[PDB]
């Protein structure tokens, strides 16, 4: 029943000895407060968050306390962690400039929770709140690319192709110059998925075919990409580019193991396909392709 | 050579003059019109204009735009380019500051500090990223308020602040006499963060303020040394190491009620490519005999892999047309002429 | 009472575009993916201008082949950067 | 002598006793100083502001006279112009136009006594703008004539400013021919460094005149220049300029989305521009049904000004012509009622459109 200890924090503010003593007192009071488990603990964290934003405490000590509190923080049940995450996110709003980077980290953690809570709607909104571009503090290229790819994937899983396309365009605006290797492959995968979702089937098939020749990617994912390219080029609008792509896939010996080889045979030679033939081909199509 | 006209255009109190200043400016242009190598003069004048307008104020914008207009003649509208942009940026900064003052006086009129912004354009000015130093909480409110106001006025612009090219005034309260300081951002931050507490070590300054080590060393080089009375220290000249115990003396007997320690401004610290371009120009010709200038530039850009700047294109075209390799009646077309 | 208090503060800032370029006005495709005909035919990069509009290179050359006018601002097109 | 200049600071520091003590303190600031310098300029001003705060017009009038004879030399032209503009604005914020008029008259006469130059030019320009605020024409016209005589080339800024003022007056006086003549005259100046507000003002009128006459390429160029120069200077006219640019682009046969430019993309979601954005997106990628739906839904917000309504007849006909051309392309002998069904118009309109297209 150590509820009053948070009020003791006020008595820490009266000290005028501006040195490591205040940092140690804050660290030890945080250590004492985190030992609780009930709603008293939730009130404790709350009070701590609403006291950290106070202007009386110096910027450096408050920043250090906030950052180590966040870095040790998330070891609680998910519900209380989400509640306190929302509380601190809405509380640090008046002083975002002085508490920028910390807030960013917190937001990322919140998105992580929505990754395991099966919520692709609010996860994108939470990840958007991070000021990647605006702000006196700028991040590296890799962080921006990873955040944009995560947002694009999250929006894609929510059946919102417009926002996914916008954020993949934002990512590609800076993807050209980068040092990471797997990030380029992930960006190509996300762009191909976005093009597939936007019903640009021939471009998606071209991107998937180009992706299938990559050596870093695993063989199983290569076969999956080839299957996706075949499905996209079968659904693509009839024409000359589609026929050229069909010939290109036909000249590949890996199409035999694919389940849609017969349709490829009947389409490459320009033969009319009966209605009953596509009875089983439409079963393997993606839900958004029907 | 442009240093003379920069000093003549600089603010100098008694240097203030009359229409004969315009006559002397015309005389300077008379000496300039027959001088070759205009690129160096233009670059030096751009640097001088940036120095005069970005930090501090010049003698008068009158003669400034008069000189810009005079250089527009005999050179071309596209040749001047940037300087007109700097002038327009200064005008926009003045207008935006007036509007922000009106807005601040209108709603929640408190005015803790007097902000003065000088918003510039990314391209024209010789910009440079700041140290990303953490600003003390007294000036964060005005930064947020002006950012909100600018976003409300202009949509989708984003402000890229520079905390290395500004000034401020601090009302010192050491003892009797409010010695109004005039400091740069680094010194403002150091003094303000030292205000809460006493005797912070150099590593404490690095942690609390976040200035880069070299810039912080340069800043703490001042506030002492000169006149050996701003701060009394046993070492002289330069001696600063990690863990140094330094504290401002609790008295300031500087014998003038106008303190300016922002003295940092005073104590401030192809042949192969040209051959390839000429060969490309020749190869584009002896084929397309009559060709436009933009078409020729695009053709050379297509035929080359490395980027190359358009200035190289223009200078090589001029050099090789000087050698009677082409001839110039449209002014944007070239015949082969061998 | 503050030993140092800020009375006035003159700061120098900059403005930019939070989103510079997304599509070529000519081909309506992405700026940095491919120049539409380059996709059907099969590196080529963007070509800026004095007005800083940054079309493609094949697209701007095709436009210049007919008329020497910038598509958007309708000014004289002078090449800059590559 | 550092005491003399810095004692203004410690006399402005004991500014708690403004009445009968600040006046005396700055009075002895003047009397203890003989060197013509900026510090006396600061003194005058300070007491001018303090005195005008506590009424007492004649003393501040005399202090005006002292300041105006102080503007001859010593202080920089930039600071003197800034102080004159600041004092004029800080009084004009309280109206009381008669003492403002004597203010402007004294500035004009004093700057006539000294060199006039751009300082007197801009003082008279500000007086003309103040007259324009009242929309009265006689005083504005006479001030404009005085200004034009003073101007009457290496000084194109002055001509551009006076032409902008003339265009601003005549756009309220409703004189189309005068506006066209003034725009044609101002087209000659090519070596000026003006404020972007002036450039936008002189370009918007030219774009409107081109739109009225029938030209569309020059109208589009002028409207783009006006919008670009109106954005920067803040301005609350950027919108209508963007709407006019969109309309001119649509009347240009377009083929290129005007919202793909970096200078107009952020405004594509403005509440006053959304209807025009939808109209443009419907125009290209021909869709008559979507165009009609947008026109009917937004029939009360954009169908008010007499500039889009009069050009809506040119539209709804180019789009129909393009749809007809793209529809009759693969056929060789096509029924006319089929075309009427496709275009959602009666047979007579289809026949008239076909006859006009063939002719
Ligand atoms: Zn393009
Ligand atoms: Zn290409
Ligand atoms: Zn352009």
């Amino acid at each position: 029943m150590a509820a009053a200890v948070r009020q003791d924090l006020a008595q820490l503010m009266n000290s005028s000895g501006s040195h490591k003593d205040l940092a140690g007192k804050y660290r030890q009071i945080l250590e004492k407060a985190i030992q609780l488990s009930g709603a008293e603990q939730l009130e404790a964290l709350k009070a701590f968050v609403e006291a950290m934003v106070n202007e009386n405490v110096s910027l450096v000590i408050s920043r250090q306390l906030l950052t180590d509190f966040c870095t040790h923080l998330p070891n609680l049940p998910d519900s209380t962690a989400k509640e306190i995450y929302h509380f601190t996110l809405e509380k640090i709003q008046p002083r975002v400039i002085s508490f920028e980077e910390q807030v960013a980290s917190i937001r990322q953690h919140l998105a992580s929770i929505y990754e395991k809570e099966e919520d692709w709607r609010n996860a994108a909104q939470v990840l958007v709140g991070i000021p990647l571009e605006t702000g006196q503090k700028q991040y590296n290229v890799d962080y921006k690319l990873e955040t944009y790819l995560k947002i694009a994937r999250l929006y894609l899983e929510d059946d919102d192709p417009v926002q996914a396309e916008a954020y993949i365009n934002r990512a590609s605006l800076l993807q050209n110059e980068s040092t990471n290797e797997q990030l380029q492959i992930h960006y190509k995968v996300c762009y191909a998925r976005v093009l597939d979702y936007r019903r640009k089937f021939i471009e998606a098939a071209q991107r998937y075919n180009e992706l299938s020749y990559k050596t870093i990617v695993h063989e199983s994912e290569r076969l999956e990409a080839l299957k996706h390219a075949l499905h996209c080029t079968i659904l693509a609008s009839a024409g000359q580019q589609r026929s050229r792509m069909l010939a290109t896939l036909f000249k590949d010996e890996r199409c035999q193991q694919l389940a849609a080889y017969g349709i490829l045979e009947k389409m490459y030679l320009d033969r009319i396909i009966r209605g009953n033939q596509l009875q089983e081909f439409a079963a393997m199509l993606m839900p958004h392709q029907k | 050579i442009a240093k003379h006209v920069d000093s003549k255009l600089r603010a100098g109190n008694k240097e203030a003059t009359d229409e004969e200043l315009e006559r002397t400016l015309d005389k300077i242009m008379i000496l300039f019109r027959f001088i070759h190598g205009k690129d160096v003069f233009e670059a030096f004048y751009k640097k001088d204009l940036a120095k005069r307008l970005l930090v501090g104020k010049s003698a008068s914008v009158d003669a400034e735009k008069s000189m810009l207009s005079k250089l527009k003649h005999e050179c071309g509208a596209a040749f001047t380019s940037k300087l007109e942009g700097m002038f327009k940026d200064m005008e926009l900064s003045k207008d935006i500051m007036v509007h922000f003052k009106q807005h601040m006086q209108n709603q929640s009129d408190s005015g803790p500090i007097d902000l003065t912004v000088n918003i510039l354009t990314m391209g024209y000015w010789p910009t440079y990223t700041p140290m990303e130093v953490h600003l003390t909480p007294e000036m964060i409110k005005l930064q947020e308020v002006f950012k909100a106001f600018y976003l409300g006025k202009h949509s989708g612009r984003k402000l890229q602040w520079q905390t290395t090219l500004g000034h401020a005034v601090l009302k010192a309260e050491f003892k009797e006499g409010k010695k109004e300081f005039q400091v740069s951002l680094f010194q403002t931050l150091v003094l303000l963060m030292f205000n809460e507490g006493d005797g912070f070590s150099f590593e404490e300054i690095k942690m609390a303020t976040g200035i880069e080590d070299s810039e912080l060393r340069r800043t703490l080089q001042s506030l002492a040394c000169g006149k050996a009375r701003v701060l009394i220290k046993s070492p002289k000249g330069k001696e600063v190491e990690d863990g140094d115990k330094f504290i401002f003396n609790g008295e300031f007997k500087h014998k003038l009620f106008r303190i300016k320690i922002n003295q940092i401004q005073m104590k401030e610290t192809f042949q192969d490519r040209q051959y390839q371009i000429d060969a490309a120009i020749v190869r584009i010709m002896k084929m397309r005999k009559t060709l436009g200038h933009n078409l020729l530039v695009s053709e050379l850009y297509n035929q080359l892999k490395f980027p190359v700047k358009p200035g190289d294109l223009k200078k090589r075209i001029e050099s090789l047309i000087d050698r009677d390799y082409m001839e110039r009646d449209n002014p944007n077309q070239y015949h082969y002429v061998a | 009472k503050k030993r140092f208090e800020v009375k006035k503060w003159n700061a120098v800032a900059l403005w930019a575009w939070d989103i510079v370029v997304d599509n070529c006005a000519i081909c309506r495709n992405h700026i940095m993916d491919l120049c539409i005909e380059c996709q059907a035919n099969q590196e080529c990069t963007v070509a800026w201008g004095v007005c800083n509009h940054a079309f493609h290179f094949h697209c701007i050359s095709r436009w210049l082949k007919t008329r020497q006018v910038c598509p958007l601002d309708n000014r004289e097109w002078e090449f800059q950067k590559y | 002598n550092v005491d003399l200049e810095n004692q203004y600071y410690n006399s402005k520091a004991l500014k708690e006793d403004d009445p009968k003590a600040a006046l005396s303190s700055f009075q002895k600031v003047l009397e203890l100083e003989g060197e013509k310098g900026e510090w006396g300029f600061k003194a005058l001003k300070q007491m001018i502001k303090i005195n005008f705060k506590l009424t007492n017009f004649p003393e501040m009038m005399n202090r005006y006279k002292q300041l105006l004879t102080y503007i001859r030399s010593a202080v920089t032209r930039n600071y003197s112009e800034k102080s004159i503009n600041s004092i004029l604005d800080y009084i004009s914020t309280s109206k009381q136009m008669d003492l403002l008029q004597e203010f402007y008259e004294t500035t004009l006469e004093a700057l006539k006594d000294a060199k006039n130059d751009r300082l007197w030019f801009k003082t008279n320009t500000k007086l003309g703008k103040l007259y324009l605020e009242r929309e009265e024409y006689g005083k504005l016209q006479k001030i404009l004539r005085q200004l034009h005589q003073s101007c009457q080339l290496k000084k194109g800024t002055q001509l551009l400013e006076i032409y902008a003022l003339e265009i601003q007056m005549y756009t309220a006086q409703k004189n189309n021919k005068k506006l066209k003549a003034l725009y044609e005259q101002s087209l000659h100046i090519k070596s000026a460094i003006p404020h972007p507000l002036i450039m936008g003002v002189i370009r918007e009128c030219g774009g409107k005149m081109h739109l009225r006459e029938g030209e569309f390429e020059k109208a589009h160029t002028d409207f783009f220049e006006a919008f670009k120069n109106y954005d920067e200077s803040g301005s609350p006219r950027r919108t209508t300029c963007l709407k006019y640019l969109v309309l001119a682009n649509m009347l240009m046969k377009s083929g290129i989305n005007p919202f793909d430019s970096q200078e107009a993309k952020p405004y594509k979601n403005d509440p006053e521009i959304l209807a025009m954005t939808n109209l443009v997106s419907a125009y290209q990628n021909n869709d008559i049904t979507e165009f009609e739906k947008i026109l009917k839904t937004n029939h009360s917000n954009i169908m008010d000004d007499p500039f889009i309504r009069e050009h809506i007849e040119e539209l709804l006909r180019n789009i129909r012509t393009q749809v007809l051309i793209k529809l009759i392309k693969p056929y060789t002998r096509i029924h006319i009622p089929f075309i009427s069904k496709e275009l959602n118009i009666d047979v007579a309109d289809v026949e008239s459109l076909l006859v006009q297209c063939i002719l």
